[PDB]
C-alpha cells in the first residue's frame, strides 16, 4: 500500500471521524442492549488531542454525545477504560472513596517487541510476514484456552495498528471479574518466565498440564515453516548456540558438530531432537515454547481500570485502522493489507449516507464486528428469555 | 466458621481464664507442631486430648478464640502466629468429621460444586491425573471429584494445578476443602485488621491489660 504521511492526519480523522467510523456498531458493543443501568453512561473513555493532550475520564449520554464530541475533538487515540459507579465525567460531584472501577471487560495485549530475543528478521518496534506467524500462534493458543478451558464465549480479537494485537473478552459474567481472578487467568496463560536477562526460560515438569500440552500442539503446526524455514533460528553458530543454551552443556559438542555437517536448519532441527531424544532417555518442546509462545503483560489484564487502545481508532504512525480479526480466518489475517485511514479516506472520495463505510476496504472488518455484536445479542437473548423461566 | 461475635457476656474470670487457656492450646498447636509431624493419631489424638480437656465447648471455643483477637491483632507476628495454629486446629476439626457431615458444611456452604460420575470421571481421569500437582501415579484413586466454578479455584488454576474445562475446575474433595481453609485464613486475616482498626477504644481499660500483655 502507499507509504502513509501523518502530516495529513489531522484532515483526515475529521473526515474518518464524521463518516467512517461505525458509530452505530461501537454504541451496539458497549451499550450491550440496555440491560444495565447506565453501563454506558458509565464508560469511561481517554482521548490523546492536538499537542498530544491527554484528557482522561470522558463521558456520554448515548450514541449522538459520542459522534458529536468525537467530531469536534478529532482525536488522535481514544482508549476504552472500566464502567464506574458514577459518570466519570462527574467524578468532581463524587465523594471521596465512592468513585470507583466496577465492571470491564478482560482484555490482553500481545506485542512483537516482547519477542525482540527470538526473532531474527526485524528490529524491535517493526513487523514483517516472517515475524507475524508469532500473533498468528497468540491468538490460537490464547483464544484456545479462552474458549475451551474458560468457557468465554465473547471474544473480540484486534490488530493493534503496527505490531500487535488485542482480545477483548466481553462474556457479561467476565466484565464482572475481579482483579485477582483476571491476575489469575494470566498466570495460568503464562509460561515464559522472563528473567532479568536468563538464558533458559521455559522449564517443563515430567507432569505435563493439558493447556501447555495443547499449546505445544498448536505451536508444532507451524514450528517448521516458521522457526526453521522463516527465522532459520540454526543457520549459524551465532543462532544454534543461543538454542544449545536451552540444552544440558553435555550435548553441545555433539549436536555442535552435527550442525557442523548439516546444510540447513531443518536439518540441523531433526539431529537436536534425536541427540536429546538419546539424552532424555521435554528439551524439545521447551525450545519450541520459548520461541514461539506468547508472553502476556499482567499488568494489562490485571487492573480494571485499565484504558486501552479502542478498536477502530488510528494508529498515529503506521496510519493503519485497528480493525477486529476474524477467527474463522486468522492464518489469513495480514497486517500490512489493512487498510490505512489514507486509504479508505481517498475510497471515499473517489465516491445521509449511513452505508459510506460499506464502499470502503473497513467493510469486511466492521463486518466481522457485527457477527461478534450478533452473537453478544444471542446469549443475551438467550440467557435471559430462556433462564428468566 | 469463626464469626459473628459472641454477644454473651462473662465474667472477668471467664475472660481472663479462656485467654489463658487458648493461648495454651496453640501453645501446643506449637508443640505437637515441631515435636510431631501430621503423624496420624499421635499428632492427632495428642492434640484431641488438649482439644476437650482444655475445654473446647463450642461454645467456649467460640468466646475463646474472638477473646484472643483483641490480643494477636496487634503485631504481625502475632497475626501470622495466630491464623497459623488457628488454621492447623481448623484442619484437624475436619480430618475427624465423617463423610455424612463433611457434605453438609460443603452443601450448607455457598460453594456451588458437583460430583461426577465414572461416567465424566475415567473420561477425564487421563487430564486431571496431569493437572495435578507432582501427585506420583496415574491412578484417578477412588477419591471422588468435584466439578466448580474455575473462579472458585482460583488458589489452584493460577498455577495450573487443576483442570479446568468450559470454565469449571475439577477438583478431588481434598482440594476443595483446602479452598474453604485458605478462604479461612482470608476472611479471618480481615477480622483481625478490623479488630486492631478498633482496638484503641480499649486500649485504655485496665481489665483487659493482662491479656495485651
Ligand atoms: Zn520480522
Amino acid at each position: 500500500m502507499e507509504t502513509f504521511d501523518p502530516t495529513e492526519l489531522p484532515e483526515l480523522l475529521k473526515l474518518y471521524y464524521r463518516r467512517l467510523f461505525p458509530y452505530s456498531q461501537y454504541y451496539r458493543w458497549l451499550n450491550y442492549g440496555g440491560v444495565i443501568k447506565n453501563y454506558f453512561q458509565h464508560r469511561e473513555f481517554s482521548f490523546t488531542l492536538k499537542d498530544d493532550i491527554y484528557i482522561r475520564y470522558q463521558s456520554f449520554n448515548n450514541q449522538s454525545d459520542l459522534e458529536k464530541e468525537m467530531q469536534k475533538m478529532n482525536p488522535y487515540k481514544i482508549d476504552i477504560g472500566a464502567v464506574y459507579s458514577h459518570r466519570p465525567n462527574q467524578h468532581n460531584t463524587v465523594k471521596l472513596g465512592a468513585f470507583q472501577a466496577q465492571e470491564k471487560e478482560l482484555v490482553f495485549d500481545i506485542d512483537m517487541t516482547d519477542y525482540d530475543d527470538v526473532r531474527r528478521c526485524c528490529s524491535s518496534a517493526d513487523i514483517c510476514p516472517k515475524c507475524w506467524t508469532l500473533m498468528t500462534m497468540a491468538i490460537r493458543i490464547i483464544d484456545r484456552a479462552l474458549k475451551e478451558d474458560f468457557g468465554f464465549k465473547h471474544r473480540l480479537w484486534v490488530y493493534s495498528g503496527r505490531r500487535g494485537v488485542h482480545c477483548w473478552v466481553c462474556d457479561e459474567s467476565v466484565r464482572k471479574l475481579s482483579s485477582a481472578v483476571r491476575s489469575g487467568i494470566v498466570e495460568y496463560l503464562s509460561l515464559v518466565k522472563g528473567g532479568q536477562d536468563v538464558k533458559k526460560k521455559v522449564h517443563l515438569s515430567e507432569k505435563i498440564h493439558p493447556f501447555i500440552r495443547k499449546s505445544i500442539n498448536i505451536i508444532k503446526k507451524y514450528f517448521e515453516e516458521y522457526a526453521l524455514v522463516n527465522q532459520d533460528i540454526l543457520e549459524n553458530k551465532e543462532s544454534w548456540d543461543k538454542i544449545l543454551a536451552l540444552v544440558p552443556e553435555t550435548i553441545h559438542d555433539e549436536l555442535q558438530q552435527s550442525f557442523q555437517k548439516s546444510h540447513n536448519s531443518l536439518q540441523r532441527w531433526e539431529h537436536l531432537k534425536k541427540v536429546a531424544s538419546r539424552y532424555q532417555n521435554w528439551l524439545e518442546w521447551e525450545i519450541m515454547l520459548q520461541y514461539c509462545f506468547p508472553r502476556l503483560d499482567i499488568n494489562v489484564s490485571k487492573g480494571i481500570n485499565h484504558l486501552l487502545k479502542s478498536p477502530f481508532s488510528v494508529h498515529p504512525k503506521t496510519g493503519r485502522i485497528s480493525v477486529p480479526i476474524d477467527l474463522q480466518k486468522v492464518d489469513q489475517f495480514d497486517p500490512f493489507t489493512v487498510p490505512t485511514i489514507s486509504f479508505i479516506c481517498r475510497e471515499l472520495d473517489a465516491i445521509h449516507r449511513t452505508r459510506d463505510y460499506k464502499k470502503t476496504s473497513l467493510a469486511p472488518y466492521v463486518k466481522v464486528f457485527e457477527h461478534f455484536l450478533e452473537n453478544l445479542d444471542k446469549s443475551r437473548k438467550g440467557e435471559l428469555l430462556k433462564k428468566s423461566d | 466458621f469463626y464469626l459473628q461475635p459472641p454477644s454473651e457476656n462473662i465474667s472477668l474470670i471467664e475472660f481472663e481464664n479462656l485467654a489463658i487457656d487458648r493461648v495454651k492450646l496453640l501453645k501446643s498447636v506449637e508443640n505437637l507442631g515441631v515435636s510431631y509431624v501430621k503423624g496420624t493419631e499421635q499428632y492427632q489424638s495428642k492434640l484431641e486430648s488438649e482439644l476437650r480437656k482444655l475445654k473446647f465447648p463450642r461454645r467456649r471455643d467460640h468466646i475463646s478464640h474472638f477473646i484472643l483477637r483483641l490480643a494477636y491483632c496487634q503485631s504481625e507476628e502475632l497475626r501470622r502466629w495466630f491464623i497459623q495454629q488457628e488454621m492447623d486446629l481448623l484442619r484437624f476439626r475436619f480430618s475427624i468429621l465423617p463423610k455424612d457431615k463433611i457434605q453438609d458444611f460443603l452443601k450448607d456452604s455457598q460453594l456451588q460444586f458437583e460430583a461426577i460420575s465414572d461416567e465424566e470421571k475415567t473420561l477425564r481421569e487421563q487430564e486431571i491425573v496431569a493437572s495435578s500437582p507432582s501427585l506420583s501415579g496415574l491412578k484417578l484413586g477412588f477419591e471422588s471429584i468435584y466439578k466448580i466454578p474455575f473462579a472458585d479455584a482460583l488458589d489452584l488454576f493460577r498455577g495450573r494445578k487443576v483442570y479446568l474445562e468450559d470454565g469449571f475446575a475439577y477438583v478431588p474433595l481434598k482440594d476443595i476443602v483446602a479452598i474453604i481453609l485458605n478462604e479461612f485464613r482470608a476472611k479471618l486475616s480481615k477480622a483481625l485488621a478490623l479488630t486492631a482498626r478498633s482496638l484503641p477504644a480499649v486500649q485504655s481499660d485496665e481489665r483487659l491489660q493482662p491479656l495485651l500483655n
